[PDB]
């Protein structure tokens, strides 16, 4: 289904390994009474990647949405740099006029896919040795109720 | 035209010119000349926000002792430990080759200064992601640690 | 063009009548012969003028960056032509440009696309240089200014001028040809403007019913404060008699030549203070001919 873990389909993504998960299986809408508020929307998705990254060495990975239509231009994907409570931007500011990545996205429907380029050890990908040390992934979903 | 250079450098559209020479006319005492520039600026701002999108902010550590230690053997590979501490003791000489060479300054005031050069072509940073993620890659900020 | 030395007697009489009618019209219009010649002139002086230079500079500056598919070239070019050639309304300049494109002025047939291309490629504003095509540009600009002199001298309303430019057949000009600024067309345009002015406040509805194929005897009779039966019978009499061009019920109030013929019948009847049947009885008295009994 939408929770599968598999390599990229496209010719440049054939090395990249992406893990997909459905927001329908996160079931976040169950966590509160319904009468608290009918619409639940993402404010900011933060990712953490507790691999054993070396000193002055880093991961590269990229989590993207599934629609790419409803949302402001370029707000549909952010790339992780160092992976410790790390969003795509260098300073995040909630007071800024910019919509943060994944803003206004409905919780009930949608698909989130996190991709790791250069995974395949047959291609000697830069991540290959380090991605073996990867145990688990965390998303911090900032969502608001109104 | 200074705002037009700012546009042609925040975006890469060096070809796009919006300010026209026709704004002033001596036949009519140059009347209404400012309102033509006001329209030109409005077109420039409209195209500017029309074309702008959120870019994926990324960071990458470069280890210079690795970029020189991993140098292709058609140039002499060297770790900085054994040439820094003799091109100081001799105050003279060179190591490496091409744009990755390590050597003293050419100019009369730089004859004491020792400069280490590296080519961004050898950093090969464009390989670290799929091409379809985005065609142009541009520096935001270079930070150094010593 | 016709020579007086070798001409028929009837042709000479027709020439005399034409000259007398045009002289009478000019006297009524307080117009000199030179003004009529200028308005009806075809040869254009090929000399650059500061007014023409300003027109070229304004059009080049305004139309720079124009995109062909985004909008019509003529509509975009109209405001600058109106500004440069001293026009009150923009659509008057648009109609004038359409008329000029149909005429293709000058020795080198000039049109909006050709003019725009020449301005885009071979024109350098602010400098005096000699260009082979520049004389044709000057001729086209002079034709545009002359067609302004036409529009302002005629006094016709802006939308009926638009109709005349777009559909000469409605004004009864020869089908499939660009309208003429010949004095023969100028006098009929003046008569149309005078009739519209005479219609007064009703003119607004009369013209709208005329631009559609909608106008009828009764509405026009109410407009002119005439008897509907009078107009109906005048139209019947005009249909019965052989006019050239022929008048038929489906053009009797659709073509301006037919409305003018009907109004001439009505004017002659009211001059004689008789019904149109009186004029019909009169015109039967062709007793000096062999064509008919």
């Amino acid at each position: 289904g939408n929770n599968n873990l598999a390599f990229g389909a496209g010719t440049d993504t054939k090395t990249s390994l992406q893990a997909s998960v459905s927001f329908a299986d996160l079931k976040i809408r169950e966590d509160y009474p319904a009468s608290l508020g009918k619409i639940r929307r993402i404010k900011q998705i933060s990712v953490t990647l507790p691999a054993l990254l070396g000193p002055y060495q880093d991961v590269q990975a990229i989590l993207s949405y599934g629609d790419k239509a409803g949302l402001a231009n370029g707000c549909e994907a952010l790339a992780v740099s160092h992976g410790m409570n790390d969003s795509g931007q260098f300073q995040l500011d909630f007071n800024d006029g910019k919509f943060l990545p994944f803003e206004g996205i409905a919780i009930d429907q949608g698909t989130l896919t996190l991709s790791f380029p250069n995974a395949s050890m047959p291609e000697k990908g830069k991540q290959a040795t380090m991605l073996k040390t990867l145990n688990d992934i965390i998303l911090h979903i900032r969502y608001t109720i109104k | 035209l200074m705002a037009e250079q700012a546009y042609r450098w925040e975006l890469n559209d060096d070809s796009a010119r919006f300010i026209k020479p026709g704004a002033w006319q001596g036949t009519y005492a140059g009347l209404l000349a400012g309102e033509t520039l006001m329209l030109s600026l409005a077109q420039m701002e409209d195209a500017h926000l029309k074309r702008d999108k959120r870019a994926l902010e990324v960071e990458r550590t470069v280890s210079l002792a690795e970029v020189y230690a991993g140098l292709p053997k058609d140039n002499g590979p060297f770790s900085l430990a054994q040439e820094i501490d003799k091109l100081v003791s001799q105050g003279s000489g060179s190591a490496g080759s091409g744009n990755n060479n390590l050597a003293f300054g050419a100019g009369t005031d730089t004859k004491t200064s020792l400069q280490a050069s590296v080519s961004f072509a050898d950093l090969k940073i464009r390989e670290d992601y799929p091409a379809s993620l985005g065609k142009i890659r541009r520096i935001k900020q270079i930070s150094v640690t010593l | 063009k016709t020579n007086l030395s070798a001409i028929s007697d009837k042709q000479l009489a027709t020439l005399i009548r034409k000259l007398n009618t045009i002289t009478s019209w000019l006297h009524t219009q307080k117009w000199s012969v030179f003004q009529l010649f200028i308005m009806t002139s075809t040869s254009y002086n090929k000399t650059l003028t500061p007014e023409i230079k300003n027109l070229l500079d304004t059009v080049y500056h305004g139309l720079q960056g124009f995109d062909k598919d985004k909008a019509d070239l003529l509509h975009v070019m109209a405001p600058y032509i109106a500004a440069t050639l001293q026009l009150s309304s923009e659509n008057v300049a648009h109609s004038v440009l359409l008329w000029a494109d149909k005429l293709q002025p000058g020795d080198g047939a000039m049109t909006a696309e050709k003019f725009w291309d020449w301005l885009n490629t071979k024109y350098t504003p602010g400098s005096s240089e000699a260009v082979e095509t520049q004389e044709h540009i000057v001729q086209y600009c002079q034709a545009l200014a002359q067609l302004e002199m036409v529009y302002h001298s005629t006094g016709i309303n802006e939308n009926a001028f638009r109709l005349f430019v777009t559909k000469p057949e409605m004004f009864g000009a020869a089908t499939g040809a660009a309208p003429a600024h010949d004095a023969l067309s100028l006098i009929m345009l003046t008569r149309f403007a005078d009739w519209v002015n005479a219609l007064g406040e009703k003119a607004s509805s009369v013209l709208a019913a005329f631009e559609a194929n909608s106008l009828t005897a009764e509405q026009l009779a109410d407009a002119m404060n005439l008897d509907a039966n009078l107009l109906l019978q005048a139209s019947i009499q005009a249909q019965n008699h052989q006019h050239l061009p022929p008048v038929t019920p489906e053009n009797a109030f659709s073509c301006w030549t037919s409305i003018n013929t009907i109004l001439q019948w009505v004017n002659v009847a009211q001059q004689l203070n008789v019904a149109p049947q009186g004029v019909s009885a009169l015109v039967g008295l062709d007793y000096i001919q062999s064509m008919k009994e």
